RNA sequence: CAUUGGUGAGCAGCGAAGGAUUUGGUGGAUUACUAGCUAAUAGCAAUCUAUUUCAAAGAAUUCAAACUUGGGGGAAUGCCUUGUUGA
RNA sequence: AUCUGUUUGGUGGAACCUGAUUAGAGGAAACUCAAAGAGUGCUAUGGUAU
RNA sequence: UGACGGAGCCAGCGAGUCUAACCUUGGCCGAGAGGUCUUGGUAAAAACUCCGUCGUAACGAGGAAUUCCUAGUAAGCGCAAGUCAUCAGCUUGCGUUGAUUACGUCCCUGCCCUUCACAC
């Protein structure tokens, strides 16, 4: 097991390199896939390169989600584990179960002294996908992050303004239906590689006629997120809150397991730079 | 695959999504689910027998799954790896559970006692540890490895005895009685070892052909020369035809290929051994094929609670006497099968209910034990028939009791 | 077949993929090897394969897969509606 | 193009991608003779010559 | 590659090929078709012998070396000890590549970290 | 050379280091008499594995354990573990395999933990 | 204080005209023991060869014969095949 | 000095980077056995042969 | 299932020439700036084991309702770090000691799914 995941991160690591590396090459067999279409002459270092216009025969016949999800992407259906930090106060207890219940296939494991190292090994055993760990700040959640195994990335995030269903009297149970999912104003590649992380913590293929519906709405990269219930009516869609209400903002995002503090960055929040107010990455 | 003996039917095919070799298999005593291991995902497979879907795929090992068997009784599922642990799946019932039990070394093989209740395992080190499934703690340990005969190969430059190649069981199996196992691995040795006592009953040479490679453990000193081994000269050019001259083999092949495509010697090894269900024999899978080793010659003399009054000469009076029960008894105490024969056909019909009745309980096994192997080639089809129902129904009760004494008699 | 022996056989499977075959119905024996003795004696084809009840052939019968035939001049009306909808569910789960 | 298949397929290949080359390629580099000793080489021009 | 480029066939066949060259580890990258002709050489299938994969597992110092202890009988590949240092290790094979239990070379290794546990032995 | 074998013990973060050689029955921890090992109310779980092999088989034998890490229950479980271990390996190098076998079959009747670690690994359910 | 580091100086104990370490060479084994040579239904073993030659038998239109080549592209002059010119 | 801590020389050579090499790199013996390279010495003298 | 004192002894995280008070009483030097000293006040591993001594206005373990929890879990104990968001009215890590009770059931309450052999 541990040799394997080793090797295969180092596999992949080696392959993104030379995909880097290859971008160049694979612009220019699109150069000459248009010049023979159209009939334009091919530029002078194309015209000049005789590997390349040989290499180009066996290459004519060469034909997205993101590749650590690709594997399983509407195959197999994701395994979730929230937990939370050590000593988690009752609040940040039922604010985990309220996430658990908002992903359909989550379990919620009590973190009293598990040692990270081993938390992400127990994981990685039993086949968990991804791996959610709040925390909080007296009895108010203040940050979430989301590792998938077995190799990334992870996503950590700050929760405000959160109002949990625990605060509403005779709120009812929620429903546990495979929930359509609305996700609005991503944008920059970023928002893209947000979207897809969020996505994927869901079962695939929820039926047609099903009553709940989960959006993360972008405004000014704050990530709401709601749960509603709807009914269509004779005259149009009435909708109800399930909650919980928060706000969710993007402050990390590494390449690798959230255990590994060494983990590439893939991006993060600079918040001293100059021109940090001026625009919105998400 | 599935197949369907009456009429000779692939009638299922089950195929995982990752596209994994299989290498281990074990079926349900229900026949309604089966599930196989690999050596490339880690994790046991299980389908569904009825509709052919992949019910689950059970995790948690770190090591490849070696192989897997299903208790016949209780129906949990027991499965090894060389991740040197063995985990205990309660597949079926509301719940799932998962035991690991912990090893020493790396498991190879595993096999499971009919009554369900221990499993023993060969572990690398050359150990067969039997553990008890309930408690998962350990009930007895075997050592092999100064059993096990091995054989220095042609190709070698180390001794047989400093040699590791081979000094562990890749294969074991019980007998259905629940008191033996025989082993055997990549060696040439069948090693036969009693489980309640922990010692070996007798070893068994696969081989004595010396154009395997593994069947000596000393070669003659007289190959070796400057230039080599002088069976290691390929003579191949020598061969007048040119289709034996040509050489197919590929640089590095081992397994999976025709022999031409080794270049070596074909090697001794057991690639499986099981015990026969109805009869005391076993039969093992080897190079040269399927050895079956039985006892139905019993020449052997082995009298059970023989006194000086118990005799051949004697035991005929007790007919001539009409003492059936009497003679019949001091027949089966004495053991010989020719006289148990000339008392089993000399009784008549009339006697034989109250008789059966009468046979005492120990000697029960043995003559169930022979009406089966008397009865399959005799000619005297309605005379056992008359036995069987009379034994049946005057010991009924007691068989159902002892269910794996009886088991392969029955 | 030389990249595996070269492997020693230690491949990645290939992607299934799905193709008909025709069984011809033959009694078992044929499909054994050729010595003194059969070990089964039935035929290749299953009772359901041979005949299989169907659609009725008169327009007017309604035959169903258990067996049981009812012509329309039988049914009752209430009877009538009720097999339309029984057949309007089993069209709508294909 | 999709049902040409054989030789004719490498050589229009060929062909067309020499063409697009010509108009921007230096002359020296786009098009190399193959190497070939001189004493073949005169045979083979002389035989097609006649 | 003579097939027309749209071809079917011609994708599917020339993927599997790709697929089972990069498994075998012959190939470093599945990307590009015209590796097999370029970067398919016998140099390429040399390296996947089990002494070179020692070698840059670091088990052995040197490719000599290593071919020495595999004729000495030091190296395993799963369970089965293995004296051919012929044998073309796949790439999930390559996780399996260990010395033998009782191997000296093994006992050093432990000495020589101070964690020899002859209890294992 | 005198034979000698080593042999390790763990409980938590707790480790043993036990070397046996041949001797004359001298047993002890961290420098001192086995026989001082604290806390009391434990001490007899250290003795576990000399009483049920009987003191003759330790009168021919040396054994020093050093023991560091956890607490003091961990260090307890460490020093028995390390110290069956040593046993058996000394018993198997430089004894007949049988006392081997008879060791291994008492410890593992009494108590596996003594040769087997006890790995309360997590399991996600 | 501990060395399960090296090099030494000496006891206890073991202990029959000495004890220990390394090493060259040959012999017997490492598969189950019916004898040597030749022109072999017998001679020889000191060989003959001064009878060792004759006789008889013995020749597929198979008059076929690279199952034997690393991949791509060609091959002037060669070689194979087919036709053709003139004797 | 249970003072101070820079420098010179010796011991040792983590990371990064650069260069060369690669059936890893060496060492010792000779009246040993080979395959080659350079220079030097020798009247090295039939222009048509006693 | 106390308080006081003494003794014994056991962890793991953590290494930026970087790590950290305030207000006064006065002497002397100095053109000044300031330098040095003097002076009072304020603020700022534990568990565990053994031994010895004493001794059993508000509040004495917290109602009704309601929430959470299945193994290195609940609970108790301390030590570090402050890692571009949050956090010091605190947050996150680290080790130590470590249980009881269930691991069945769909009876109640919710949520969900259904209407290629042999045998059925
Ligand atoms: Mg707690
Ligand atoms: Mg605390
Ligand atoms: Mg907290
Ligand atoms: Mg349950
Ligand atoms: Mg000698």
């Amino acid at each position: 097991m541990l040799r394997r995941q080793a090797r295969e991160r180092r596999e992949y690591l080696y392959r993104k390199a030379q995909e880097l590396q290859d971008s160049q090459l694979q612009q220019k067999r699109q150069i000459i896939k248009q010049a023979l279409a159209q009939g334009k002459p091919l530029p002078k270092e194309l015209a000049e390169d005789e590997s390349l216009q040989k290499d180009f025969r066996y290459d004519q016949s060469l034909k997205q989600v993101d590749d650590e999800y690709a594997a399983t992407s509407g195959i197999m259906d994701p395994r979730i584990i929230v937990t939370t930090s050590r000593d988690p106060s009752t609040r940040l207890s039922q604010f985990a179960k309220e996430i658990k219940l908002l992903f359909p296939n989550a379990v919620r494991l009590n973190r009293g002294n598990y040692v990270m190292p081993n938390l992400v090994d127990a994981c990685k055993k039993s086949g968990t996908t991804d791996l959610v760990v709040l925390h909080e700040h007296r009895g108010v959640p203040t940050s979430l992050t989301i590792s998938h195994f077995p190799h990334g990335p992870t996503a950590q995030f700050s929760l405000h303004n959160v109002v949990m269903r625990h605060d509403i009297i005779n709120a009812g149970n929620q429903s546990e239906v495979n929930p359509h999912l609305i996700f609005d104003n991503f944008t920059t590649a970023l928002g893209k590689r947000v979207v897809c992380i969020l996505k994927h913590l869901f079962n695939a293929g929820p039926k047609k006629d099903s009553e709940r519906v989960i959006t993360f709405a972008n405004r000014g990269d704050f990530i709401s997120v709601r749960q509603h219930v709807y009914v269509r009516t004779r005259e149009g869609v009435e909708i109800a809150e399930v909650g919980p209400r928060f706000e969710m903002r993007l402050f990390e995002l590494r390449l690798g397991t959230l255990e590994n503090k060494d983990a590439d960055v893939e991006w993060q929040l600079r918040r001293f730079i100059r021109t940090a107010n001026k625009k919105d990455y998400l | 695959r599935a197949w369907d003996l009456i009429r000779y039917r692939n009638f299922r095919t089950f195929t995982g999504t990752e596209r994994i070799q299989f290498n281990c298999l074990a079926v349900d005593p229900s026949g309604e689910v089966v599930c196989a291991g690999s050596l490339d995902n880690f994790d046991i497979h299980v389908w569904s027998v009825q509709t052919g879907q992949l019910l689950d795929a059970l995790s948690g090992h770190e090591g490849p799954v070696s192989c897997l068997s299903f208790s016949q009784e209780n129906s949990v599922l027991a499965s090894a790896s060389w991740d040197k642990t063995i985990r205990i799946w309660s597949i079926f019932g509301r719940s799932q559970q998962v035991e690991p039990i912990e090893v020493y070394s790396d498991v190879l093989a595993l096999s499971m006692r009919p009554d369900g209740k221990e499993v023993a395992v060969s572990t690398l080190k050359g150990q067969i540890s039997i553990f008890n499934i309930e408690d998962a703690k350990q009930v007895g340990n075997i050592d092999c490895r100064k059993d096990i005969i091995s054989g220095r190969f042609n190709q070698d430059r180390f001794t047989a005895k400093n040699s590791e190649r081979s000094k562990f069981f890749t294969t074991i199996h019980y007998s259905f009685d629940g008191m033996a196992i025989v082993a055997g691995g990549n060696n040439n040795s069948i090693c036969l070892y009693d489980v309640p006592n922990e010692v070996l009953l007798k070893r068994f040479i696969v081989s004595r052909n010396m154009a395997l490679n593994g069947t000596l453990e000393f070669l003659n000193s007289k190959k070796m020369t400057e230039a080599g081994s002088l069976d290691l000269i390929d003579d191949a050019g020598e061969n007048s035809d040119l289709e034996d001259r040509i050489d197919n083999s590929l640089p590095g092949s081992q397994r999976g290929g025709d022999l031409s495509t080794r270049k070596m010697r074909p090697e001794v090894r057991v690639t499986s051994v099981q015990f026969s269900p109805t009869a005391n024999a076993f039969a093992a899978a080897s190079t040269e094929g399927l050895l079956i080793y039985s006892t139905n010659d019993t020449i052997l003399f082995d009298p059970f609670d023989l006194d000086v009054d118990v005799t051949p000469h004697s035991t005929v009076e007790a007919l001539r006497e009409k003492q059936f029960l009497n003679a019949l008894v001091m027949a089966f105490r004495l053991n010989e099968e020719y006289l148990i024969n000339k008392v089993y056909e000399a009784i008549p019909i009339k006697e034989i209910p109250l008789v059966a009745s009468n046979i005492p309980a120990i000697y029960l096994p043995r003559i169930l034990k022979f009406i089966g192997d008397f009865a399959i080639e005799s000619q005297h089809i309605e005379f056992n028939l008359i036995w069987i129902k009379a034994l049946l129904s005057a010991s009924g009760g007691y068989i159902n009791e002892h269910k794996y004494l009886f088991s392969t008699a029955m | 077949y030389k990249l595996d022996v070269l492997s020693s056989v230690h491949f990645v499977p290939k992607p299934a993929s799905t193709s008909l075959e025709i069984r011809v119905e033959t009694p078992t024996i044929s499909m054994e090897d050729a010595q003194p003795l059969y070990m089964s004696n039935a035929s290749s084809l299953a009772p359901q394969e041979i005949y299989n009840v169907g659609k009725a052939e008169k327009d007017g019968e309604i035959r169903l897969k258990n067996g049981v035939a009812m012509s329309k001049e039988e049914l009752t009306r209430e009877d009538k509606n009720r097999l339309r909808r029984a057949l309007k569910r089993k069209r709508s789960k294909a | 193009d999709d049902q040409v298949i054989g030789k004719a397929r490498s050589r229009t290949l060929e062909m067309r991608l020499n063409r697009l080359s010509r108009v921007n390629g230096h002359q020296d580099k786009i098009n190399k003779l193959e190497k070939v000793p001189m004493h073949i080489r005169r045979g083979m021009i002389d035989k097609h010559v006649k | 590659s003579l097939l027309p480029p749209t071809d079917p066939f011609r994708r599917k066949h020339e993927q599997l090929l790709l697929d089972k060259l990069y498994a075998m580890g012959v190939l470093t990258t599945k990307s590009k078709i015209s590796d097999l002709e370029n970067k398919v050489t016998v140099s390429a299938i040399c390296r996947r012998r089990l002494p070179v994969i020692m070698h840059r597992l670091k088990m052995a110092e040197t490719i000599q070396d290593a071919v020495k202890f595999i004729e000495q009988g030091h190296v395993r590949v799963g369970p089965n000890l293995i004296n051919d240092p012929a044998y073309l290790v796949t790439r999930n094979m390559e996780d399996y590549v260990t010395w033998v239990d009782n191997s000296k070379i093994k006992k050093t290794l432990l000495r020589y970290r101070n964690q020899i546990d002859d209890f294992d032995f | 050379a005198v034979p000698s074998v080593q042999t390790f013990g763990k409980k938590k973060s707790a480790t043993a280091v036990a070397h046996v050689k041949a001797g004359k029955g001298l047993i002890k921890v961290n420098g001192s008499p086995i026989t001082l090992v604290e806390p009391e109310i434990l001490r007899f779980k250290v003795y576990e594995p000399l009483l049920l092999v009987g003191l003759d088989k330790f009168s021919n034998i040396d054994i020093r354990v050093r023991v560091t890490g956890g607490g003091h229950v961990s260090q307890v479980y460490a020093i028995r573990q390390a110290i069956a271990k040593g046993l058996v390996a000394y018993h198997q190098k430089y004894v007949d395999e049988q006392s081997k076998n008879e060791l291994k079959k008492a410890f593992t009747s009494y108590d596996r933990t003594l040769l087997i670690a006890d790995s309360r690994r997590p399991e996600p359910k």
